[PDB]
RNA sequence: CCCGGCGAGGGGAGUGAAAAAGAACCUGAAACCGUGUACGUACAAGCAGUGGGAGCACGCUUAGGCGUGUGACUGCGUACC
RNA sequence: GUGAAGAGGGAAACAACCCAGACCGCCAGCUAAGGUCCCAAAGUCAUGGUUAAGUGGGAAACGAUGUGGGAAGGCCCAGAC
RNA sequence: UGUAACGGGGCUAAACCAUGCACCGAAGCUGCGGCAGCGACGCUUAUGCGUUGUUGGGUAGGGGAGCGUUCUGUAAGCCUG
RNA sequence: UGCUGAAAGCAUCUAAGCACGAAACUUGCCCCGAGAUGAGUUCUCCCUGACCCUUUAAGGGUCCUGAAGGAACGUUGAAGA
């Protein structure tokens, strides 16, 4: 006689091979979060505690299309405000999947709540039909 | 049978529930008035052509049976936040449901 | 959570919940789609024809 | 009667209605504490929450939505005068 | 314009300053300005242009063979670039 | 003294403007209970029950009302080993 | 710093395209590193006898010539908080 969905831990993870890589990426990197919460799997718990697993394929082809990609710095300065500084731009950093240009969830669950334990579930390898480091039961 | 009733109880759409309604302005603790207010209750929600909607009225009615909402249930907050200090104040209201769905 | 079962499969077939509602709410008999349409997450194999009703006018 | 340090305290006995009346004598809670039934749990923010509830030590029901609290998820918010 | 002995939804988080606006409840409806792909909870809508610069939350005294829309005009195939 | 002007992240149109249009949607007026004041009604009348109108944030002031650790009494009166 | 060569038969590294480039940003340079629990692994090496309780994938619980082994084992020390 309740309508909500506790726990659910986790019912729907949708093992989809992200052919979107590069080609239209900036239209669905913006929506990886509203995917791992929704737009198909919105049928269950569209705000709380759940898990998710797309099947990653490549990293350095972020596409992103504009003057951004060649002067937009990424910073971290992880220690005592770093002092000496870091400035390699979005196509020159994207040459490694790392912590800020590859995950998209860093931009989209931004304080850490909802995100606080399921960090690597998408594998965070990259490498196509040379290296499928993901699921053995049939992907999509 | 399916309540076509809405007024402050529209979750009650189900055959049973048992789901709450209002306790109205007047005599509301006499059990029953034995007449039935409605006849357009459902059609599709019980036959071999399903729709979530009221396209017919299949010869079943809903009885007037307000029940016994007597023992004063849990309702009543107070007031503070700045010097807005009250600890009585809260004139009573509540919810109830229909007796037993005999249909 | 409720209205997901009125977009999650329909968007594919093009029947997007708010632009399909400027279609629905042309009919003065259908207004209360807001919750009660929740029957779509298990009535699927017979809910799947409720789009055909008026498709040659409503679409 | 028994035990230790020819000691303290106890464990039964017993004058006693009573030793939660025992000679650090008031039929008796307040600042703080020792061991346990269960927790949340050695990636911590934000008056330590009431929610909204998943199942847990446990106690009911020929099933019947609960009688229990640390409070995974996180929502709200800054209680003063 | 009711300000604190008014508490917080306005306009940026300038508790006063636009002004009528909260007693008290709901697993019940939704009004305005903000928006409305988003952390965020509804159309990748239909019908019409402009822009092809990252423009958009930095202007003033000027400049300038980058182009855009409009209406009057100047030279022109007895030959105007 | 960590890039720190939408909160983020900069979205080549999702956009900017113009024409359409459906959901979101404080407390905001609605479902529907409950009802302290000041009035108006059906009538009652020691006076009140409901209808109907204005409308219900309340430290400076006047109005107007609730209960107690027990003292001074209701009271060899009813209550208790 | 110029290459072909145009915008605008001119002139010309730039406008499409080319190529090098310095405390600089990048880099298996120096120096600790998932204590970065996102918690991945290589290599070399090591343990396989019999059973019990039922609220069962949850377990919880036994009983194997005792195996090679380990901190205490007697001085200390090179670090000795």
């Amino acid at each position: 006689m309740k309508t909500f969905t506790a726990k659910p831990e986790t019912v729907k993870r949708d093992w989809y091979v992200v052919d979107a890589t590069g080609k239209t990426l900036g239209r669905l990197a913006t929506e990886l979060a509203r995917r791992l919460r929704g737009k198909h799997k919105a049928e269950y718990t569209p705000h709380v505690d759940t898990g998710d697993y797309i099947i990653v394929l490549n990293a350095d082809k972020v596409a992103v299309t504009g003057n951004k990609r060649t002067d937009k710095v990424y910073y971290h300065h992880t220690g005592h405000i770093g002092g000496i500084k870091q400035a390699t731009f979005e196509e020159m950093i994207a040459r490694r999947p790392e912590r800020v240009i590859e995950i998209a969830v860093k931009g989209m669950l931004p304080k850490g709540p909802l995100g606080r334990a399921m960090f690597r579930k998408l594998k965070v390898y990259a490498g196509n039909e040379h290296n499928h480091a993901a699921q053995q039961p049939q992907v999509l | 049978m399916y309540a076509v009733f809405q007024s402050g109880g529209k979750q009650h759409r189900v055959s049973e529930g048992q789901t709450v309604r209002l306790e109205k302005l007047d005599i509301a603790t006499g059990e029953t008035v034995e007449f039935a207010e409605v006849l357009m209750i459902a059609n599709g929600e019980e036959v071999k052509i399903g729709v979530p909607f009221v396209d017919g009225g299949v010869i079943k009615a809903e009885v007037v049976a307000h029940g016994r909402g007597e023992k004063v249930k849990i309702v009543k907050f107070r007031r503070r936040k700045h010097y807005r200090k009250q600890q009585g104040h809260r004139q009573w209201f509540t919810d109830v449901k229909i007796t037993g769905i005999s249909a | 959570l409720w209205i997901a079962r009125i977009n999650a499969a329909a968007r594919q077939n093009g029947i997007s919940y708010s632009k399909f509602i400027n279609g629905l709410k042309k009919a003065s008999v259908e207004i209360d789609r807001k919750i009660l349409a929740d029957i779509a997450v298990f009535d699927k194999v017979a809910f799947t024809a409720l789009v055909e009703k008026a498709k040659a006018a409503l679409a």
